[PDB]
């Protein structure tokens, strides 16, 4: 499950939170999107990709290797900290026609994941 | 902040805690704390794997201006065992807690409820809104006896359970 996955991502050295959702792909069947923060002075590049891949891949197991890794500094959150999955989900399916913190971090999410 | 908002009160094994604002010195009794909280209790409480809190966190989560932001703190011995707080949304505001995992049925949570809900009567808060994971029967149960219904639900399941104050 997701939960499994988030786990193991956080447990990673260079991955400070992760929040996971399973969407519908035609391709692949379902496809496993990872929203991944990384610890402070951490960066994004072509092969920390990989890498965390790679760990999730010996940590768990093929089957949850995550298909989008999408590095962000704006988990979108309730004031109390909860990560608000639902928007998630709808971002990463594009399903974005429509008690959240700051509101400026879902214009940052649909950038990231345009780029 | 009034005195009044630190108090002993009566847990159900008839010992007691004192409830009381957390204050900017609580940083490190923070911290213990949430050692103590077990990787399930954290993930209902943040609704992702959330092991240990980031610097910028243990800040807010004890530096408030008790009017918009209020936290409050069980302890026993001087040691957290629970922490209850709010966040102004509007005269709504987001409630969330957390009891460390060995405490769990001793009446804090009910207690860190009425307590909280005390508090933001006094600062003009009218109603409390919490985020709950579906599948966390015994927090849901907490707030349902603490007189919350249950307004809402969410596309991930997340139920909003709302107190009129």
């Amino acid at each position: 499950g997701t939960a499994e996955i988030e786990s193991a991502l956080v447990a990673h050295p260079k991955i400070a939170e992760a929040a996971v959702v399973g969407i519908p792909h035609a391709i692949k069947g379902q496809a496993i999107y990872a929203y991944v923060t990384l610890n402070c002075g951490e960066e994004p590049s072509p092969e920390l990709y990989a890498e965390v891949r790679n760990w999730v891949r010996k940590e768990i197991g093929p089957l949850a290797t995550p298909d989008v890794l999408h590095w962000t500094d704006s988990l979108p959150k309730t004031r109390s900290g909860k990560i608000m999955r639902r928007i998630l989900r709808k971002i990463a399916a594009g399903d974005t026609s429509n008690t959240l913190a700051d509101p400026g971090v879902v214009e940052k999410l649909l950038e990231e994941k345009q780029a | 902040y009034p005195a009044h908002w630190e108090a002993d009160v009566v847990l159900r094994d008839g010992g007691t805690a004192r409830v009381r604002p957390i204050t900017v010195d609580d940083a490190e009794r923070l911290v213990s704390f949430y050692e103590q909280v077990s990787d399930e209790s954290k993930y209902y409480r943040f609704f992702a794997p959330y092991p240990r809190l980031c610097a910028k966190d243990v800040h807010r989560f004890t530096h408030h201006d008790f009017v918009d932001r209020v936290g409050l703190a069980a302890t026993i011995g001087g040691e957290f065992i629970a922490t209850v707080r709010y966040d102004r949304i509007a005269d709504e505001a987001e409630v969330a807690f957390l009891v460390q995992d060995a405490h769990q049925g001793r009446g804090v949570a009910s207690a860190l409820l009425e307590h909280i809900a005390a508090v933001a009567r006094e600062r003009g808060i009218r109603r409390f809104a919490a985020e709950v994971l579906p599948a966390n029967n015994k927090m849901i149960k907490v707030f349902m006896d603490a007189g919350y219904t249950q307004k809402r639900s969410f596309e991930d399941g997340v139920v909003r359970l709302e107190f009129d104050l």
